[PDB]
């Protein structure tokens, strides 16, 4: 019989809390966070919102890496670890040198990094006067790699996935699969990334960007905010888990991957569905025992057009209860999945659907209950986390309730 | 109308690939293909097309309407 | 070989030697050296001398539709792909299906296109006048995603980063995957473009007084299989791939420890080793890598195949180069038959990572 995987940490910082407590009570409330931009200058965008994280204090969470040996994202991500390590209650004697996967999935990494680095040599017209400090921390593999070197732990794989929006649950997907080899008993996985000048002017450019809010699922919808933030949770072996007495938040159930091998940017229903039929059987679970499905729903016409038609596709006329975490958070790229699957092993734990906000009226082609405006009461026990990116990349999770 | 046309056949044709005026769409076509071109147009002229009016942009001739309207010309 | 050994059933390469399999294992063979000047269509660089890969024009390799706008480091990855999987006709060679994998090791993407894009931003007269069509060439993932694309492949398709160390990571995750039943088959390889704007943040990230860096480029693809079901004669077995992160600026010392976990996972002693093949960065790092396995294996392993240096430094794709190097050493000398190669590899940012084969 395969190896039981549970998650015993979440560390959080989101654009509606940081920290486990603050991040169910957002999902609770409806909580946005959608708020003014301070990262970069906005003038001639014609516009001025995403969701960023207001108050980040880096020191407070970080303590043996220097502060400027990584960017935003960096920070980001090293500081959930701690969180995540910290809420699952793991010790020195737990961590240290054993053998340990660390996956963060991430879209655009140090994109900022990148962006002042192109600053320093426009206003001098000269590439001579960039920062050296800069130039060193941009690449994604460190994403991964500082957590290591902040948990003093040398004994670790640390991958840094850059399948872009399906970054964390490929993340959380091969944390599953390491520790189910036998390999590994413990896999920090999850995604990080910063709000930059890149991801805005992208969806600017593509038309994907909303004038005012995210509304997944609706008929007037008009794209996405762009987000960020961290999600790591610490996935665990049932044994080691249960041996130093653990809270359990919930079981990783099974994963699946699919590819479109189709357009570059738009995604596809036949692809989305075979992730959720691959995703379905590796969890061991049929289609009427999952309580609710968390849509990757980045509020844009061509995503949820197309997502809910796979929904469809393998769940016929009546499909679970369908939502969109994305309308509160916005879209924290290679971190949205990642705190996906948090909201999702935080509704097992807690007995509640988090809602899709900002909705007015559900598309008629999106023939989904999208449970509006407002978090139900429920008796959750399994749940779907989709993501999907370009390159028609396919990621979906499944969750259930641990005994 | 003028000189603007030929600079727009020449902007198109480079986004979508063709060489003959003229649908959009039933000749090679791609919402990709379209963003190009309202992207090129609005750098050619420093101007600003609403990207909801895209589903109006057909014929080589149906952009120029868009393309005019939006310039104030 | 252990119950499910992934092997190695096929390779192919886009060097500083040129394009293919063949310009490869000449290349190795003669120990030739690489570097060039640089087009002065590239605009001004930090340093003279490159690594490029010789006669690869995008437009040539690809054809005129849909390469205009194109990344060389999509097209290097879509050439090595048309080597690895295509007969000499251009037709399939390798079957593929739904159960393939296909996973890349990258640095940082294409930095040409992410700073031309901001670059455009900044300077033109809206920060949204961006060139639409090099966007979705900008993502991370979009090289890994063009050759499912290319070949029809809908199975796992992922991109890791890692710079060096990238190429074994890719393995890695293969193996891991392939263990659990999630593919039958797997391309896995990595791939570094050359660049202006890469060139120019290598020179920015050197200190004053260290030597200039020599950039290579390109990309190395491997078919791995299950041994057991293997639809070709195995090139090679993967006993063993380990990984660590230096967290106490001491690369000899996590290479030491890294290498040992390594050999003692693949069964196998320090002194059956028939080849060894650092990553030779030109650091104190890299040196620090060869004594540190110069400790450890017959002397006989290092000098058996040429240095990695002869290609410069070739960022993600330097690792699958490593393993393509072991491969046309194992072709060139039937001696090889049944010994154990160990290829490692050092990144700036921390990791290392070592992986032990058996040749067949
Ligand atoms: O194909 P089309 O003709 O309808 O129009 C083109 C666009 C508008 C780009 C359309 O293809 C589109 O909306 N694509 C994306 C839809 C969407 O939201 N898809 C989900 C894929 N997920 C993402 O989450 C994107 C992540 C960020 C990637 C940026 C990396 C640099």
């Amino acid at each position: 019989a395969r190896r039981r995987v549970v998650l015993t940490g979440f560390g959080v910082i989101s654009s509606i809390g940081t920290g486990v407590e603050e991040y169910t009570a957002g999902l609770r409330a409806g909580r946005s966070g959608a708020r003014p931009i301070t990262r970069f200058d906005t003038e001639g965008f014609g516009q001025n919102t995403a969701c960023e994280v207001p108050d980040f204090e880096p020191g407070r969470w970080i303590h043996h890496v220097p502060l400027d040996d990584m960017g935003r994202a960096g920070q980001y991500a090293v500081a959930a670890a701690r969180m995540a390590v910290d809420d699952a209650g793991l010790t020195e004697d737990d961590l240290g040198e054993r053998q340990a996967v660390i996956t963060v999935g991430t879209t655009d990494g140090e994109s900022h990094d990148i962006a002042v680095l192109l600053e320093q040599e426009l206003a001098a017209g000269d590439p001579e006067a960039m920062d050296p400090v800069l130039a060193r921390r941009i690449n994604a593999g460190r994403l991964s790699t500082v957590i290591a070197r902040e948990l003093r732990m040398p004994n670790v794989e640390a991958t840094t996935v850059t399948t872009a929006c399906a970054a964390g649950n490929y993340s959380v997907g091969y944390g599953l699969d390491s520790i189910r080899s036998g390999e590994v008993d413990i896999a920090l996985c999850g995604g990080a990334d910063a709000v930059c000048r890149k991801a805005f002017a992208l969806f600017k450019r593509f038309g994907a960007l909303t004038p005012d809010v995210v509304r997944p699922f609706d008929k007037d919808r008009q794209g996405i905010l762009t987000g960020e933030g961290a999600g790591i949770l610490v996935l665990e072996s049932l044994e080691s888990a249960l041996a130093r007495g653990a809270r359990i938040h919930a079981e990783v159930l099974g994963y699946g991957l699919s590819c479109d091998a189709a357009h570059p940017t738009a995604p596809n229903r036949d692809g989305i569905a075979r992730g959720i039929r691959l995703a379905l059987d590796d969890a061991g679970v049929e289609q009427e025992e999952i309580d609710f499905i968390s849509a990757h729903g980045t509020g844009t016409k061509a995503n949820d057009k197309t997502e809910s038609a796979a929904i469809v596709d393998v769940y016929g006329d009546a499909p679970p209860r369908t939502v969109a975490v994305k309308s509160m958070l916005g879209h924290s790229m290679g971190a949205a999945s990642a705190l996906g699957a948090i909201a999702c092993g935080l509704a097992i734990e807690h007995g509640f659907i988090p809602p899709t906000i900002n909705h007015r009226e559900t598309d008629p082609d999106c023939p989904l209950d999208v449970v509006p405006n407002r978090a139900v009461e429920a008796d959750v026990r399994i749940v779907q986390n989709n993501s999907s990116a370009f390159a028609g990349n396919n990621a979906v999770l499944i969750l259930g309730t641990y005994g | 109308a003028p000189e603007r046309l030929s600079r727009i056949r020449e902007i198109i044709a480079e986004n979508i690939d063709v060489d003959l005026d003229g649908f959009i769409d039933e000749l090679g076509a791609d919402s990709l293909k379209l963003i190009d071109v309202l992207s090129a147009l609005e750098m050619e002229y420093s101007i600003v097309i609403d990207m909801n009016e895209l589903p109006k942009m057909t014929n080589v001739e149906a952009t120029y309407q868009v393309t005019a309207a939006a310039a104030g010309w | 070989l252990p119950p499910g050994t992934p092997v190695i059933t096929g390779w192919s390469a886009v060097s500083p030697y040129g394009i293919g399999r063949a310009e490869f294992a000449a290349g190795v063979r003669a120990g030739a050296k690489t570097a060039v000047k640089a087009d002065a269509g590239l605009g001004p660089l930090p340093s003279s001398d490159v690594c490029t890969v010789p006669g690869f024009d995008i437009q040539e390799q690809l054809g005129p539709r849909g390469t205009a706008k194109m990344d060389r480091l999509t097209a290097l990855a879509l050439v090595a792909s048309d080597g690895l999987l295509l007969d000499a006709d251009g037709n399939r060679a390798v079957a593929t299906d739904e159960l393939t994998g296909v996973v890349l090791g990258i640095t940082m993407g294409s930095l040409e296109n992410v700073t031309d894009f901001l670059r455009q931003s900044y300077t033109n007269a809206r920060p949204f006048y961006v060139d639409a069509g090099r966007i979705p060439f900008g993502s991370l993932n979009h090289a890994a995603g063009a050759t499912a694309i290319r070949h029809d492949l809908k199975g796992p398709n992922t991109t890791v980063a890692g710079g060096r160390v990238s190429g074994l990571l890719a393995l890695n995750y293969a193996r891991r995957l392939m263990g659990q039943g999630r593919a039958t088959k797997y391309l896995v390889g990595s791939a570094e473009e050359f660049s202006a704007a890469h060139a120019w943040f290598e020179h920015t990230a050197t200190a004053s007084g260290d030597p200039a860096p020599l950039l290579g480029e390109g990309c190395g693809l491997f078919l791995v299989e299950q041994a057991e079901a293997a639809e070709r004669p195995p090139l090679a077995a993967v006993l063993s791939v380990e990984t660590r992160v230096d967290i106490d600026d001491d690369p000899g010392a996590a290479v030491t420890a890294c290498a040992r976990r390594a050999l003692r996972r693949a069964g196998v002693d320090a002194g059956e080793v028939w080849a060894a093949v650092p990553c030779a960065a030109p650091t104190a790092a890299g040196r620090a890598e060869h004594e540190a396995l110069a400790a450890l294996v017959p002397a006989d392993a290092l000098s058996r195949v040429p240095s990695m240096e002869l290609l410069g430094d070739t960022g993600a794709a330097s690792a699958s180069f490593q393993i393509a190097a072991v491969l046309a050493a194992a072709e060139a000398d039937a001696d090889s038959r049944g010994r154990i190669a160990l290829v490692c590899a050092v990144d700036r940012d921390g990791a290392v990572a070592v992986a032990v084969l058996r040749l067949i």
